[PDB]
């Protein structure tokens, strides 16, 4: 590895991506981890860890003696997915803003820009979701709440199975200790994916992605002396992010053919809307 | 379009002015 015009160009691109990442994403990983590790002394989320803590606060004591509504699994799942999609609007807008700062992206056919983002955002939302997760739980209600992993896992099927594979992913992804500067390039690589269905012009997307991959390679070597195959491990995380998205799409096919009746407390329905 | 909601948000953000796209 040498310091040469090619390396300096790849560093200039990493710095450009980091600067537009900071402008695009007000909730950075650093800010997420500071909330999860106590540091933000004025940002102290309430922990929801059981049915009692779910219904603490005057606001919520009134669902303690409400009588559980029977509904189809199907209808409860779809209402949750309608809500978390609606609540993703800021993330989608921020990712779109970020994509426009990737050199070459706004020169692509505008329909290809829409295709890259309408598939890419879901993998980047799960990347952001990892930032909100530790082994114990996940930040909810714009960082004011913390829903426990084991409480989510305890809920009746299929809901109790929705989040555990995202936790399994997050604790392993988070163990790589990427920072915001690593993530800026990671996310750019995901967005400039030449394999998205329905792309008109694949080659110019692959040309930008090849340059982003070289910038990621150099970034990880300079930023992570402790992990010599971090680049290969991150390329495998990109596969894992696609598999989680595919699992959502498949589960939705499966739930849509079920006619199971069940209840889910309205306050648990509300919390699932903050997830993905 | 089964994804017209998501596509619209992306399109408005790409084109610049929410109210015109
Ligand atoms: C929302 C809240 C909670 C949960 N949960 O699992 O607990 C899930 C959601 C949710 O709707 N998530 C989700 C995941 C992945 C998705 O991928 C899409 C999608 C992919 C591709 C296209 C074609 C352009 C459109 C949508 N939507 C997803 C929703
Ligand atoms: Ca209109």
């Amino acid at each position: 590895m040498q310091l040469n015009p090619e390396s300096a160009d790849l560093r200039a691109l990493a710095k450009h991506l980091y600067d537009s990442y900071i402008k695009s994403f007000p909730l950075t990983k650093a800010k997420a981890r500071a909330i999860l590790t106590g540091k933000t002394t004025d940002k102290s989320p309430f922990v929801i860890y059981d049915m009692n803590s779910l219904m603490m606060g005057e606001d919520k004591i009134k669902f303690k003696h409400i009588t559980p509504l029977q509904e189809q699994s199907k209808e409860v799942a779809i209402r949750i997915f309608q809500g978390c999609q609606f609540r993703s609007v800021e993330a989608v807008q921020e990712i779109t803003e970020y994509a426009k700062s990737i050199p070459g992206f706004v020169n692509l056919d505008l329909n290809d820009q829409v295709t890259l983002l309408k598939y890419g955002v879901h993998e980047i939302i799960y990347t952001m979701l990892a930032s909100l997760m530790n082994k114990d739980g996940v930040l909810i209600s714009e960082g004011q709440g913390f829903m426990t992993r084991e409480f989510l896992k305890s809920l009746r099927k299929p809901f109790g199975d929705f989040m555990e594979p995202k936790f399994e992913f997050a604790v392993k992804f988070n163990a790589l200790e990427l920072d915001d500067s690593d993530l800026a390039i990671f996310i750019a690589v995901i967005i400039l994916s030449g394999d998205r269905p329905g792309l008109l012009n694949v080659k110019p997307i692959e040309d930008i992605q090849d340059n982003l991959l070289q910038a990621l390679e150099l970034q990880l070597k300079l930023n992570h002396p402790e992990s010599s195959q971090l680049f290969a491990k991150l390329l495998q995380k990109m596969t894992d992010l696609r598999q989680i998205v595919t699992e959502h799409v498949q589960l939705l096919q499966v739930i849509k053919k079920t006619e199971t009746d069940m209840s889910l407390h309205p306050l648990l329905q509300e919390i699932y809307k903050d997830l993905y | 379009s089964t994804n017209m909601g998501l596509e619209a948000i992306i399109r408005k953000a790409l084109m610049g002015k929410y109210d015109q796209w």
